[PDB]
Order: C-alpha cells, then sequence, then structure tokens
C-alpha cells in the first residue's frame, strides 16, 4: 500500500487537481525515489532539484517543489535514459519476489 | 613464408574475424557454465565495459566528422554547380537516395526482421513538428549535446483527463541540426570568395585528422566487438532467436537490393528517355560482376567506365565527368543497408518508431551522401551516424558488422549499377 | 517598367511591410467567423510554428557572428596609430551607450507602454559582475550564472540556462586585443576569424530574406490569441511613440548637448551639413551601406580630416549602437510590463548594462537589433512571447535607430577631430 | 636609482608577496575588532567576491591553454630527431611523473597536515577510465561522466541501483588524451597539418598573452582572498599551523623526490657521478629558483647543459622543451599534495579508489599546465572541482605559492636535466 502522494498535486487559481510530468531528466532529481499511487496508478514522486530551471547541463521543469514522474518514459526521441528505466522497473521486479 | 606475409599484409580482417568467433564461443561458454545465468547487473556492466568504451570513442568521432565532413562536402559542390548537366546528375542521385532508402525502410518494416517475441507516446503530428524544429537548432553549441523533444504533462481536472505538452530541451546529441547547418554553412562557404578556399582547407584537415583517429579506433575496435557479442550473447535469452533473427535482416537487406536494383532503376530507365534498359543491363554484364567479387567501388571504376564507352555507346565526356564524382556520392546499397539496419536495430530492442524518427532516418541516410567524399560511406560509420541521430543503443552495431562481410558485395553492385544508369540516361537527354 | 526595376531594387522592405499587413489581415479575418479565440493552446502553437521556426533560426546564429566579428574587429583596430586618442573615443561611446540606455529605460517606466489598468539589488549586482567574468567558455554558450535562495536565507548560485552575452562579448574584446598584441605571427587567425564572420553575414541575410512569412505567421497568432485586439493594438503604439521620443530626443539632444559643452561650435550645423547620409541611413537600414556615402560628406563638408575619420568611423560603425541600446532597453521594458511583472532597481541596473553591452557586441546588420533584444530578454528571465510585437513593428524603429547610430558616430568623429585641433 | 633595477627585475613577485602580506594584515585586523556580526555568510562572500572573480578568469581561461597548447607540442614534439630511444625518454618521463605523483599520495597520507581538533572502488575505477574517453568533447568541456547509487521504492525493501549521472565538472583526463591523440594524428597527417599546427600554436600564444594579463590582476584578489578566510576561521592559529604542515609535506616530498628517486633511477648506472653530474650545473636551477619560469630558463638550461658536461645539441634540442612543457612532475606532486589536504580538512572520506583516480588526474593533468609562474592553481582547482571536493581552502593553498612553486619549478628543471643525462648515457652505449 504505497502511501497516497498529495505533493504531487498543483494548485490553479484555488482548485487543486493531481498532475504529473512523462519525461524528466535524470539530473534533475537526486537519490530519495518514493513510489506513490493515485486512483490505482503508480507513479513515482520526488524532491524537485530543478527549481532554478537546469540543474547538471539538463533542463528541468520551473517553478515546483515536488515532480512526480511516471513509472516508464515516454517513446518520444528520449534517447536512452528510456531504456535504462526499462532495465531498473525489470531489476526491481526481478527483485521484488 | 608468404602465408605469414599474408597475414601481415591483412592483420585487420583476420583479427576482425578472430574477435567475433572468440566473442561468440566465450558467450555460449559463459551461457553454459551452470544451469544458467546467474551473475548480477553489475557484472553484465563489468563485462560490457570494453564495448561501453567502444561506443564512447565512436561517439567522440561522430560529433567532429558530422560537423566537418558535410562542410567540406557542401563547399566542394562547384563541379555540379558549374553546369546545367550537373544539376540534373545531383538531382538524379538525390532522388535515386531519398527513394531508395524509402523503399529500404518499407520493406524493413513489413517483412519485420525483429520482434518474434503502459509507456506513453508521442503525437504523428508533434513528432513532426520536433522534427523541423530540430532542422534549425536554438543554439549551436546546445545542439552538440542537446536536441529537442516535446514532453507531454498529463493533469486529471476532477476526472477530465487533460494532455498538454512541454517540449523541453532533452538530453541527448541531434545530427540533424548538425548536418543542417554544416551543410548551409558550406554553401555559404562556397559562395564566399577566396578566403573560402583558406576556411575550407583548414576544415578539409581537420576532417582528415579525424579521419586518422577512425583509422585508429578501428584498429582497437576487435576487442571490443569481442565483448560486445559475449555482452549480447550472455543478455540476450534464446540465443537461436538472434541467430534467425540476423539472418532474417541478412535477407531483408539482399531483398531490399535486389527489389531496388531490378525494379527501382530499371523503372528509372524507361521513364527518362524511354528505351529497354536490359540492352544496357547484358551490355554492362562485365562491371556488375567485378564490382559484386570484388567489393570495391573505386576499384571497379576505371573498367567499367571503358566498358561502357565501349560497349553500345556514350558522349564520353559525360561519363568522364559523371562517373568520378557519381561513383563516391550516390550510395544507394549504403542507404538500403543503414534503413535496413536502423529499423532492425530499433525492433530488436522493442524500440517503437514513430513517423518522426522514420524521416529522421530518411534524411540523415541521404545528408550522409554528400560527405561521404571525407567519410566511409556504406559501413557502419554512417549507421552509428543514424542511431546517434534517431536515439537508440548502439550495443548491435558489432552484431551487425559481424554479417558486414556478407552483405557489402550486393552493396557495391547496385551502387555500381545506380551510377551506370544515371550515366546513361543523363547521355540519352544531352544527346536530345 | 520602370515600376518593376523599383520593385527589384528594394524588394525585402516591400515583402516584409506586405507580409506584416498580410499577417494583421489574416489574423483578424480568422478571428472574426473562423472559430475565434476557441483554438487551443496546441491549435495556436501549430499556428505559430513557422514564427517559432524564425526565432529558432534568428536564436542560431548570433553567437558566431558576436563572437567572430568582434575578434576580428578588435584584432584589426590600432588604438596606437594616434595614441591618447582612442582611450578619448572608447570613453565617449561607452559613455554615450550608457546614456542612451539609462535615457531608453527612464522613458520606458515613465510613459508605461503597453501597462493595462525576486533578487535582491545588492546580489543582482554581485551577479552581474560575476557573469562579465565566465568560468567556461563552452558553458557560457548557453548558461548564466545566477544566485538562488535556499536555507536568513543565504545564496547559492546556479548557473541556469540562457545565453551568457556580457562574458561573451567582453571575453571577444580581450582575445582580440590580444591577437593585435601577438604581433606578425597571429595574421592567420585573424583571417580565419574574418572568413568566419562573412559566411556568418551571408547566413544572416539569407534569414532575412526568409523572415517575412515568419513575421506573418507570428503576427497572425499573436493577434487571434488575445480576445481584444484593441489593447494590444494600443500598447504597440504606445510602444512606438516611446521609442520614437526616446532614440529622437536622444539623438536631438543629448549628442549636441555634449557637443556644445565641449566646443560649442554649433552642432545643429553640423548636422544640417549632413543631410544625404542621414537619408541613405533612413532608406535602407544597414549602417555598412551608408559608410562610403557619409565619408564622403562629412570630408566634403567638414574638416573632420581622413586620418581621423578612418580611424574612428569604422570602429563608431560596430561598436558604437546607441540606438540600438535604446531600442533593446525600450522592448525590454515593454515586455516586462505586459506581464505585469514588477521592476527592481538591481535587475534594472542588470538589464542595463547587459543591453549597452549586447548592443557593443551587435552588429550593422539592416535588423540587427532584434537578435540581441532576444538574448537580452532571455538573459534576466522573461517569457518570449511578446516578440512579436516588435518583429512585426521593427521596421519604423529600426530606421530611425539607424540614423540614430549614424549621427552618433559622426558626432564622434567631430568632437574626436576638435580635440585633435587642440 | 640604483634600486630601480632590482624593482623592475621582481616587481610581479614583490607585488603578490606584498598583496599577500597586506591581505593577512587585512584579516587580522577585521577579525581584531567585534567580528562576530561580520562574520556573515553574505558578508564573507561581499569579501570573497574579487577572489571569486578571480578563479572565475583562471577556470575560463583553463580549456584554452590547456587543449591547444596539448595539441601544439604533441603535433610538434613528437618528430624530433631521433628514433627508439625518444620512445625510452617518453616512458621514463612517464614513469618519472607517475612515482613522483604517488610519493606524493604517500607522503601526504604519512604527515596528515590537515589536522583540526562512499563509492565502490570498481565503481571508481570505471568513472575514471569512461572519463578517459569521453562521449561528447563538446559536453567534456564543462562536465564529466560520475556513478551514484539510487533508492527507488517498490512497495517495500530497499533496493540499490547505480545510474551515472554524469554530474558537472570537468574532465581534463578526456580533453588531455585527446589532445594528445589528436597532436599525433596532426604529426601524422601531413603539410596542411602544419597549417593546423600554426593555427593552434598562435592561439596558444593569445591565450599564453591573456594568462599573463590576468596574473596581473592576481595580487588583489588573493589579498581579499587571504582577508576573507583569515576572518572566516575560528582561530587564526589553527590556520597557520595546518599551513606549515602543509608547506612541510609539499616541501619534504620535493626534496625526497629530487634527492633521492633520480639517483636511484641512476642506481647502477654510475658512470657518469650522479652528484657531481648534477653539480655540473647550477645556473639553471638558480635562474629557475630567482624566477619561477620553466619556459623562461629553457635558452640557459640548453646552453649550460650543452657546453658543460657531454650531450648532444640533436638530443637536448629534442628533450629539453619536454621537460619545460610536459614533464611538470612537480606540479604533478604540488597539485597531488594539495588535493589531498583539501579533501583530508574537509573531512571527507578516503579509500582506494578516489585515491588511485586522483592520482591518475594528478598524474595526467600536470601536462596540460604551461610554464606561467603561478600555472598550478588553476590545474588544482579543476582537479579538486572534478574529484567532487568543495572550494574551500583554495584561497590559502593559492596565498602560500611563493616558495612552493619555485620548488616544483626547480624540481622540474632537474629531472629535465636527469633525463636528457640518461638519454646521452643510453645512445652512446
Amino acid at each position: 500500500a504505497p502511501p497516497s502522494c498529495r505533493e504531487c498535486y498543483q494548485s490553479l487559481h484555488m482548485q487543486q487537481y493531481f498532475t504529473y510530468h512523462t519525461h524528466i531528466e535524470r539530473s534533475c532529481y537526486g537519490n530519495l525515489i518514493e513510489e506513490c499511487v493515485e486512483s490505482g496508478k503508480s507513479y513515482y514522486k520526488v524532491k524537485n532539484l530543478g527549481v532554478c530551471g537546469s540543474r547538471n547541463g539538463a533542463i528541468c521543469p520551473r517553478g515546483k517543489q515536488w515532480l512526480c514522474f511516471t513509472k516508464i518514459g515516454q517513446w518520444g526521441v528520449n534517447t536512452q535514459v528510456l531504456e535504462d528505466i526499462k532495465r531498473e522497473q525489470i531489476i526491481a521486479k526481478a527483485k521484488a519476489s | 613464408d608468404q602465408v605469414r606475409r599474408f597475414l601481415r599484409r591483412n592483420l585487420l580482417v583476420l583479427l576482425t574475424v578472430s574477435g567475433v568467433l572468440a566473442g561468440v564461443a566465450l558467450g555460449l561458454g559463459v551461457r553454459g557454465a551452470g544451469g544458467g545465468l546467474a551473475l548480477s547487473r553489475a557484472q553484465l556492466t563489468y563485462f560490457a565495459f570494453p564495448g561501453e568504451l567502444l561506443l564512447r570513442l565512436l561517439r567522440m568521432i561522430i560529433l567532429p566528422l558530422v560537423v566537418c565532413s558535410l562542410i567540406g562536402g557542401a563547399a566542394s559542390l562547384d563541379p555540379g554547380a558549374l553546369g546545367r548537366l550537373g544539376a540534373w546528375a545531383l538531382l538524379f542521385f538525390l532522388v535515386t537516395t531519398l527513394l531508395a532508402s524509402a523503399l529500404g525502410v518499407g520493406l524493413a518494416l513489413a517483412l519485420q526482421p525483429g520482434a518474434a517475441s503502459n509507456a506513453p507516446s508521442k503525437e504523428v503530428l508533434d513528432s513532426f513538428l520536433d522534427l523541423a524544429r530540430n532542422i534549425f537548432p536554438s543554439n549551436l553549441v546546445s545542439a552538440a549535446f542537446r536536441s529537442y523533444s516535446t514532453t507531454y504533462e498529463e493533469r486529471t481536472i476532477t476526472g477530465t483527463r487533460v494532455k498538454v505538452p512541454v517540449g523541453q530541451e532533452v538530453e541527448g546529441m541531434n545530427i540533424l541540426g548538425l548536418v543542417v547547418f554544416a551543410i548551409v554553412f558550406g554553401v555559404a562557404l562556397r559562395k564566399l570568395g577566396p578566403e573560402g578556399e583558406e576556411l575550407i582547407r583548414f576544415f578539409n584537415s581537420f576532417n582528415e585528422a579525424t579521419m586518422v583517429l577512425v583509422s585508429w579506433i578501428m584498429w582497437y575496435a576487435p576487442v571490443g566487438i569481442m565483448f560486445l557479442v559475449a555482452s549480447k550473447i550472455v543478455e540476450m535469452e534464446d540465443v537461436v532467436l538472434l541467430f534467425t533473427s540476423l539472418g532474417k535482416y541478412i535477407f531483408c537487406c539482399i531483398l531490399g537490393h535486389a527489389i531496388h536494383g531490378l525494379i527501382v532503376l530499371p523503372l528509372i530507365y524507361f521513364a527518362f528517355t524511354r528505351k529497354n534498359p536490359y540492352r544496357f543491363l547484358l551490355g554492362l554484364l562485365t562491371p556488375l560482376a567485378t564490382a559484386f567479387g570484388t567489393s570495391s567501388s573505386s576499384a571497379t571504376l576505371p573498367l567499367m567506365m571503358k566498358c561502357v564507352e565501349e560497349n553500345n555507346g556514350v558522349d564520353k565526356r559525360i561519363s568522364r565527368f559523371i562517373l568520378p564524382i557519381g561513383a563516391t556520392v550516390n550510395m544507394d546499397g549504403a542507404a538500403i543497408f543503414q534503413c535496413v539496419a536502423a529499423v532492425f536495430i530499433a525492433q530488436l530492442n522493442n524500440v517503437p518508431l514513430n513517423f518522426g524518427q522514420i524521416i529522421t532516418i530518411l534524411v540523415t541516410a541521404t545528408a550522409s551522401s554528400v560527405g561521404a567524399a571525407g567519410i566511409p560511406a556504406g559501413g557502419v560509420l554512417t549507421l552509428a551516424i543514424i542511431l546517434e541521430a534517431i536515439g537508440l543503443p548502439t550495443h548491435d552495431l558489432s552484431l551487425i558488422l559481424a554479417v558486414d562481410w556478407l552483405v557489402d558485395r550486393t552493396t557495391t553492385v547496385v551502387n555500381v549499377e545506380g551510377d551506370a544508369l544515371g550515366a546513361g540516361i543523363l547521355q540519352h537527354l544531352n544527346d536530345k
């Protein structure tokens, strides 16, 4: 039972709605990665280290405190980060049992 | 003693085949150790490390080759810009390369050489917009290591799904923008005056130095090829599936070569200056056999051009102008091989491809031809260019080089056939 | 036909004016009964896409242009031809550019163009002074230093995205001076940089040939996005009036005032001896195209002399563009006021200094202010969405700023000549 | 008038020493009053701002100088006029630099000057190997490869996966090796290779001129740096003792190297009386101790070694520029011991992996330095940035230069002389 990630929410001017990106660069976030579930769908939430706008030469979302990934990125010219995510998911699934 | 001298004079081929065979044997043996594979992914990385070093070296060399050879080739475009026949030759070569590459990618997609075995995706129109935005990079230095991609963001407004793009600067070198900038810069230098010759001499010297680096890297290659093959064998289960996929890819490439060189080019001959191409084919039966046997485009050029001049009839001047400049520019079989190989690599990793990536493949396969005067096109180097352009892992480059020995002959024969047919049709057009 | 020859002589100007007019007409027609503002953000982006291509092409070419033009100009410079006067000329150019930029900002703040009814000042000054000296030239081509707060809020630098034009211009100037001081061994490097700059110039010319369709699509998209076109048109009118008043009162007061303070030799008589180069600069906006005719006029009308003129005019036509600084400052402040973001003293000083340095680093392009404006807008951090308005009306302000630049360098030549007279 | 010649002869050195002394005085004075209110980090940054500007200038002038000096050298030094014995000389220079850097590591670990009372080893080796062959040359100009471990959560137990984030830095290994291999390729190329050689050499002279300009501004930046670091520390006496330990370790390492390594390199080759052979030459060591440039002493070195003892012109002309431009072993041990001192004062962990990485980067990063007197701090700053260490005591390790840098250039001249003697005793056989 993963925790329900409230920090993924965003406030729009009053109404609060859940939002989450698809591809975020590896340099934008650190090491502590947590798994959260919203309405039965699992996502990854993390502190955002790209508040200023960029980190380690990689662009990051601006003005966001808690990033909120999807478990597996998108195939749209995501270079190799997506393959690395695939390997990490398969080894995590193997190690879960 | 000539056996030893032959080995010394041909050390590269012997070392490469020894490396491939040793890699296959090592992979099979370490897969057969115990009941099955049990080594950790850390040990997978440690085993595949030399291949990673090789791939890093190749990419480090891809960057200067792209930025320099395209500039040189674009700036050296004056032999075809001084006459209408040269412009027709350049246009014919470009159109034939596009059509051949499209046929290759279509046949590879249809026959499905790989496969034999949720994450969101982009949109077709947004992929086209990304492709067009990558043509002109926002920054020249930032384009050396970063590209553009429309990252999508999702919002859940009280149950209503909202799907909005972001379009940030995704890390990863884009070669297509570098190719376009290099081509337009070379054209600008050609339109410039005498100082253009000094600047292009600078660029040509830089390209030659990088080519020497390529030679040294290919000298180092066999151990990295061995380790890449071994790591691929260890990681990919059902080695029989990998071998039969390689065989299907070989058959796909040969079929693409055959359909191109026996339908598309004769169709072009029948269209332009309408007459039967079989006569010219029977006439030139000799040079095609020499090209198929020797598998060298430059070595067969004098014999092929003299045979063209003697058999049937040619203005000789049109042939004497076209054949030396069409031998290392056309690269029809290179386009077939590069497109089919890129599709096969993308399908071996179960990586779906959208329309933007396919058009990128076609455009970069074409654009490598105008820079082929300074780079060894038709090999795995241009395939590496394409793979880095579309963003796929390049651990299968060694596996493709393992069959390059057996799918390069038809490449050369179809390139020679295309050059000969183009020379014939342009001679008949000029005769009027 | 004579009209055919006339349109052949100047086709770019007619093409871009017709493109702007066609963009306005198409945008009003689409917003009228073609779905209105009901188009979503994605469809508006698809509509504005050719303008995005034009903006990306403009941003691509500014870096090689500045880095090689400044190096070639500084290497070809010989301050030792006239001792103890090149320093006076450089000081004069610097102070007149700073005064022009201050004038541009002050009038932009006072007149409030497009005004519909956070870093501390010390940190901003420190970051501005720190950005002049970069830490890595390759990293400085796409990243600039900036201070963020995280913990009493202790400040930490982050090197956010954005081209750093201050460091690039300063390094180019210093490198050119070093190449000149090197001697006969560095002739090749100079020739290489000049050739690369000429190639970049012809690339610029091709891009500005392509520009009118991009301007048309930008103005169409921006006029169909807004639901109140009267506000946008009035804001554009306020912008044009503000900038024209700025770099008209500047050229008609500040330069004559300093001329009269220095040598009191009737500066208006000096201007009224210099009619036809001003008309040439008002016809074509290329500063470099007006150099020889203005040389002939200033030689035959005033005793500026020839040594002094070819010492100061080629330099003054590339690094002395005070009107360009005025236009950049007014445009950036107008963009900031359109987004209703507050302006503090620190970023006003930062934008002034970066606009001055980038005006030094600009070129004598027929439209050379837009690229620099985009770079300085990205440098301090502002959304890049209102550039369509400035690009759509760039023609009138562009001819006027070319006139300002040529009159500024002419006044500089005259004042240097009278100082040499002693 | 009579002392004007002495003032002109050593004006930059005198100005630097006066700046360091004035910075110490300013730090002591500003800490003398109620500096607790001025002890805030904002005020400390205000004091250290010009020093930050000087360090930024050094950091931005790193890459041109290193890459183009190495390209011009490797495309010019390799041809020479000799054969297989040139390979012997290059191997001796490389092994001497490696052994000197290892001796620096050993003495830094043994003495432990930094007294004030992580990644796996194999992963560190792999990150060092990947940094040698960079993936992208342009990306290598401002960042380097690095491996870090993650703790991604899957509804329970802890996992540990490396990702290799490629953190910001500067991989001197990749740039140096690429410049060297490019220079060798340009050598092997031909005449347009010589045109590229002239291009890169002219660019390098321009960079040298700019560095000479920057070292004129250096004293005010270093004096503000000294003042800021003195007022920052809790006690001024707890820092001077650490500086004394550090300078003692550096001088001891230099003396041990230059006085027991090279005679041991001779060992049983005593047909050329090693202490007498060294006492044959004193003028260049005295000159290189007076000034601090390896390049400025090159002509006097060549003439003395040629006309004093037995050596050939064709081999001295080939070997001496190598020592003056590639063989800064003293700078290597200087930057190595300084980096280990920085690491140990900052309480960072130490292990085999990162210490072998710092050994390799110190022994392969000194070759990119030049003969400019204050030319070791630049490479040192880049090494400490690339080894994942904060810039904390860079100000004080820059302050202590006026004797350690002289010792470095002295031992570099001595190493070059011993290499030339070795080659001469090998050629005649």
